[PDB]
DNA sequence: GGGAAGTGTACGCACCAAGCGTACAGATGGC
DNA sequence: GCCATCTGTACGCTTGGTGCGTACACTTCC
């Protein structure tokens, strides 16, 4: 009753960070609670979730960025990475994402 | 960093926009909603008969009182939800039984 | 294939006698009998916290009433034997949880 | 039953995989530990037992046989052979008498 | 820095499951 | 070819689980 769509980047890297079984349990967890990931401030609703943590495991960990499309029960899984291998999004980037997200929401 | 966040996030959101428009194909996995599991006494008996096991041995391997399993198969009591779940787990993946005894 | 019963039984029985005397090495697998499984409320909480799941989500994935799981973790009731078995199955083999949801 | 041990013959070890999966074999060991008398005694052999597996019902048509001997005082199962139901001839009276004599001499020794 | 869910705490209550004890009734397995 | 053994039937009963229905506080996120 819920659908997950992997980006090409996610598809290329998912297996390096997540086992298949971990991924199945992850899908079940997200379907039960589409708000599990925290909203990234100023981006128009993109969510970020750490899922390689057995509870408060902040230091270790894989990260997934996703977006929940109310219509169709559909999750877009945008990227997957190691916890400290990625730069942050600066204010201009966030403003650009917020505008993009607003244009989608306006289109629908 | 060998990988810059914005480049991947941008490529992924333009992929998402194109998939929503219907102009692009991406690998998709669905998952079905959780169900209301139920089981009849006949189904319990048939599960156990699939293993060619007596009531006692089956109960023992499932960490279950054989008198309780008797209650279920005779239809005296309705199994608790976890019992139904466990039974259906064994029915669907019979190798689980060995692992259940292994605990 | 061409396979003789008496010949194989004879070879196997001379191996068995020699092994019992201790003059021969044969492949051996032990198995422990099933044990009396139990679980404390704190152990239930720790199991669920290992998944970093709220009570509701965990109960939902285990086909369990969240109010009954509440009773267990607050220590109001002792979980039924099958619940203990199920919980410890998930604890030791966490992949089982997804399959339990799949039913 | 604090603990039980299974000892595969070389012949059993050589053929088990053609007839039993590892999972099937694991469940079989658990079944036997629970009931060491699961297999029916082969008449006149001094206590050898034969058990049908891989059958949920109408097990004659279904595949395989295991012959074993249980050493009670050591809680030790000797798994002697494994075969398909119509792959092997039967034991005539002289063969059974010879097996009975071997088992009795062995049991007599200790 | 306010508001609102989002999580937990605990108690009471009707139904009935759990796990026997106990008396019988057949079905096989060991010589 | 007449035995325990093995494997099932059924009912009664004491103890406690179960699954809320309800009131009520901290807290993590908006
Ligand atoms: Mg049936
Ligand atoms: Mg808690
Ligand atoms: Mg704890
Ligand atoms: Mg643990
Ligand atoms: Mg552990
Ligand atoms: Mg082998
Ligand atoms: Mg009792
Ligand atoms: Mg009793
Ligand atoms: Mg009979
Ligand atoms: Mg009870």
């Amino acid at each position: 009753k819920s659908v997950f769509v992997e980006s090409t980047i996610f598809e290329k890297y998912r297996d390096e960070y997540l086992s298949d079984e971990e991924y199945r349990l992850f899908q079940a967890e997200l379907m039960l609670n589409p708000k599990l990931g925290d909203v990234i401030q100023g981006t128009g609703g993109l969510r970020k979730i750490r899922v390689a943590s057995k509870g408060k495991g902040k230091r270790g960990g894989s990260r997934i960025i996703y977006y929940f499309l109310d219509e169709k029960r559909r999750f877009y899984l945008l990227t997957i990475y190691g916890k400290n291998e990625m730069s942050d999004l600066n204010a201009n980037q966030r403003k650009q994402l917020m505008a993009f997200m607003e244009a989608w929401r306006n289109e629908q | 960093s060998n990988r810059d966040l914005f480049a991947e996030l941008s490529s992924a959101l333009v992929e998402a926009k194109q998939h929503s428009e219907g102009k692009l194909t991406l690998k998709t996995h669905h998952v079905n909603d959780v169900g209301e599991l139920n089981i009849s006494p006949d189904e319990i008996v048939s599960i156990r008969e699939q293993f060619n096991m007596s009531r006692g041995v089956f109960a023992r391997l499932l960490h279950t009182s054989s008198r309780t399993l008797e209650n279920w198969e005779q239809g005296r009591s309705v199994p608790n939800g976890q019992a139904v779940t466990l039974l259906k787990l064994v029915q669907r993946h019979p190798e689980t039984l060995s692992h259940i005894a292994e605990l």
